[PDB]
């Protein structure tokens, strides 16, 4: 949807989970 | 899911569980792509070589779960299947080419901090992020080696098609990709029995959103050196997903 | 090993 892919307990609060940077870093 | 870490709460709010009503048991993974659509792997419903052909009334959809076996009251939601739709050219016979299927739930599920859909990729995000070396994430309640207490998570890099083709004797198609570390690359981890149908997702550095790039499809063993997990290429079967949803909806 | 989902499902 227009709101897919945004987690309420992370993205929507601008909190990062513990390993998402590991993904970012490969990109 | 073979090492593997416990998920964080709400870390994958689109993660769905395919549950068998009797005997009450975990069947497969799946993902929520809208309030009334769940995405899963065809082989999770239909796979004649193992005497498997589930119909709607045999299954239940559980959304928002953290614990594998507990019934998470006030947090998870269980839904009923109005209808199953398997890809017409799903090749269960030879190599699980087009290992994909849609499930319309009977009623729309309510979003929460624990319940939220993932996006489906577009050609540009896909061309963008489906690259050898780029890591994706896979989650699931499957085996921990060739049984977890909570939803497991693992980030895996996409592997070069050649390496992929060269690791197995089975014929690979354009509708699949593989992920997993090389024997070299020190780190390991893989999907395993039970995670099937679960999502492979990536976070776009462009808009900060999570997209499901792949569906857990098959592997030869789990976390075997020189072997990789193979995932259904979701962007590729997108027109089929679109078509199905724009009509039976 | 799966705790009882409600009968109403
Ligand atoms: C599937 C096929 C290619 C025909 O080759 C076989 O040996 N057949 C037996 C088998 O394997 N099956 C039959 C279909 C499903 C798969 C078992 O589930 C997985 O490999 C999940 C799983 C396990 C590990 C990683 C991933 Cl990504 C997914
Ligand atoms: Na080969
Ligand atoms: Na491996």
């Amino acid at each position: 949807e227009a709101d897919c892919g945004l987690r309420p307990l992370f993205e929507k609060k601008s909190l990062e989970d513990k390993t998402e940077r590991e993904l970012l870093e490969s990109y | 899911i073979v090492e593997g870490s416990d998920a964080e709460i709400g870390m994958s709010p689109w993660q769905v569980m395919l549950f068998r009503k009797s005997p009450q048991e975990l069947l497969c993974g799946a993902s929520l792509i809208s309030d009334r659509w769940v995405l899963t792997a065809a082989h999770c419903l239909l796979y004649p070589p193992w005497d498997k052909n589930f119909t709607e009334n045999d299954l239940l959809v559980r959304i928002g779960k953290h614990s594998r076996t507990r019934y998470e009251r006030n947090i998870e939601k269980i839904s009923m299947l109005e209808k199953i739709y398997i890809h017409p050219r799903y090749n269960w016979r030879e190599n699980l080419d087009r290992d994909i299927a849609l499930m319309k739930l009977k009623k729309p599920v309510a979003f929460s901090d624990y319940i939220h859909p993932v996006c489906l990729p577009d050609r540009e995000t896909a061309a963008s992020l489906l690259q050898a070396g780029y890591k994706g994430r896979v989650t699931g309640w499957g085996n921990l080696k060739e049984q977890p207490s909570v939803l497991q998570v693992v980030n895996l890099p996409i592997v070069e098609r050649p390496v992929c083709k060269d690791s197995t004797r089975i014929r690979i198609t354009d509708n699949m990709f593989c992920a997993g570390y090389k024997p070299d690359e020190g780190k390991r981890g893989d999907a395993c029995e039970g995670d099937s149908g679960g999502p492979f997702v990536m976070k776009s550095p462009f808009n900060n959103r999570w997209y499901q790039m792949g569906i857990v499809s098959w592997g030869e063993g789990c976390d075997r050196d020189g072997k990789y997990g193979f995932y259904t290429h979701v962007f590729r079967l997108k027109k089929w997903i679109q078509k199905v949803i724009d009509q039976f909806g | 090993d799966f705790e009882e989902i409600p009968e109403e499902y």
